[PDB]
């Protein structure tokens, strides 16, 4: 998964 | 009146950049009331309609719900300068939104050449952050890591602590965490972290917490990043975020990866559930996808057709992923044929995602 | 004093631009000045270095089948240099450790002496440095960097109207880049523009060069008959001016053949190849030729092919050991040895993620 | 393997 913004 | 009400569509859009939704909301209703009062000005019209535009990204980051497409309609139907930019600005942030990574990367790129129309060296930082944030999204690490850096030098430049500037460590430390820098990452997510506490923002203290979870999870230290994935999870969950739908995801994963199978079937059906309620077709493909492989017979075609899914919507980061542990989990059980045909399949994706570089 | 000085920028000069017997006559005419002067160690520390860029340029012209020495006598006193001779200190040792295939400590070496690049006068100069930064970068596959400082560089042999070596070199790193993201058309026409240029200059080292990495992106692309035709043209060339590089030519030359299942052909070009490795005592070419020998002509023993990514791996030459590697899991898994290609797919992973915690 | 130059 991609990190979160 | 025509060049005042331009004024505080500016003063409009400043208010929207701080995510001060009460003060644009009633900044809104203002001047689009007053707008009704007034001589037909085209270009003050489409004006107005991008900074609504712009203005409801704001309100849906803030409080999102469970009429975008079709303002947005309004907009592509119609421009230079400026406005021009705020065209390519705006509808790339949105295409964001909507996961259609390379179409904002191109909206995004086109704003960019008309970036001397911006004076407010704060909000060009904004512009360089959200370049970094979508080159993050597809791995494309040191066009992402140069855009973050030239924001946050901005940031700090102007001692401009809000959301802004978290955002660009998260992104900062997601890129190093690509390329197993793990300890640099930490340190950056450590200082993110302390960032987040100080804006009081549930939202950034949760993601901190997830990300924080992310980075342990890609060292290898499952047991530190399932407690931070849960904590995020439940801040998340609290304040009705779709972010609370990854969280659990992470968090499922993560206990499918350490055998804790009990609280892998406990959380699953909290995520699917979760899913379901946010209509994230995606994340139930996901959930489906480890069930399978953790939880259930480890069907091939299954799991073929969940990440013919996940590609095909080119969420191609994501797909690497569970494609290194959909093939390391046969690997392990020894299933050696599954598990070429999954580190084949790898390898298609990591051509991709190189190829669109 | 200056004078003398001024002759040690001069020579620097004729070496950058490859003038082998200027050069030469240049140095002996410093070293008969240096003989007849007083104590300079100003001046004597300045030789040494430029002695030491002198000797790379010749090896590079003309390789045979004492840098050493050279490179620990200016090591020893390395806490006089400063200014200009410090800058020149970081980038000849970077520049040697590129030959001695060391990418990882020769890039050190250019980003401390790129931390005093002000020391450089013009533009033309700065691009040999931007070249050979992009050079490395592309031998560990840091393909962002790498096309940075190549198109750097390019631009300034551009706008200068500078067509030499250098530029031909920039045009083959900017192709090799794009062919590591898989934009072969694109790099297909760059080739194809460094070949004429290289004609243009009447070198054969760079004319087989471009030939070679014609042939080199053409295989990348799966273009097979089209590649061995670039890769026999290039091994001619450079064997018949005793280049070294006619070792690796004729190993992607061998490669391919097996690919093809020109078995043939690939045994002929594999004697052929060994053979000249062993005159260059190149052993890293010799492992290559042992593992694909293993692997397409012998019984594809795992033992053998482990030890030949194990030598590879421990000379740190990662890139081509992820390719090798790519190539040996997906040979065992279109023979369908599962086991087996899942065993060399995992080795592939951690190859991988060495490349890319390196950059 | 890597280009030439
Ligand atoms: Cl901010
Ligand atoms: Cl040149």
């Amino acid at each position: 998964e991609r990190g979160m913004t | 009146p025509s060049e005042e009400v331009a004024v505080k569509l500016n003063e409009w859009y400043k208010l929207i950049r701080a995510f001060e939704a009460d003060q644009a909301e009633a900044l809104k209703q203002e001047i689009e009331y007053d707008l009704e009062d007034m001589e037909e000005n085209q270009d003050l019209l489409l004006y107005f309609s991008l900074m609504e535009f712009r203005h409801r990204i704001m309100l849906d980051k803030l409080m999102p719900v469970k009429p975008f497409s079709d303002m947005l309609n309004e907009i592509e139907s119609n421009l230079t300068g400026l406005l021009e930019y705020y065209f390519y600005y705006f509808r790339g942030m949105y295409e964001f939104k909507q996961k259609n990574f390379i179409l904002a990367i191109d909206h995004y790129k086109h704003a960019e050449e008309k970036l001397e129309y911006v004076e407010d060296e704060i909000e060009k930082a904004e512009f360089l952050f959200k370049v970094a944030e979508v080159y993050y999204h597809i791995k494309q690490t040191y066009f992402s890591m140069n855009y973050a850096s030239q924001a946050l030098d901005i940031y700090t430049k102007y001692e401009l602590y809000g959301r802004r500037r978290v955002q660009c460590e998260f992104i900062i430390a997601g890129n190093l965490t690509d390329v197993y820098h793990h300890e640099k990452a930490l340190t950056h997510l450590c200082s993110a972290l302390e960032h987040a506490r100080q804006l009081e923002e549930a939202y950034m203290i949760a993601a901190a917490y997830y990300n924080v979870g992310h980075c342990k999870y890609s060292l290898g230290d499952y047991k530190e990043a399932e407690g931070y994935f849960k904590t995020a999870a439940a801040i998340f969950e609290e304040h009705n975020f779709q972010q609370a739908v990854q969280a659990v995801f992470s968090l499922t994963h993560i206990y499918c990866k350490e055998g804790k199978y009990d609280k892998a079937v406990e959380a699953y059906d909290r995520g699917i559930k979760s899913a379901a309620e946010w209509e994230d077709d995606m994340y139930l493909t996901k959930f489906r996808l480890i069930h399978e492989l953790y939880l259930g017979s480890g069907d091939l075609n299954v799991l073929t057709e969940c990440f013919d899914l996940l590609e095909s919507r080119q969420l191609l980061a994501d797909a690497e992923d569970l494609l290194h542990d959909t093939a390391e989990r046969f690997n392990q059980l020894e299933h050696y044929e599954s598990a070429a045909f999954f580190y084949r399949r790898l390898m298609n994706i990591k051509k991709k995602l190189a190829e669109q570089r």
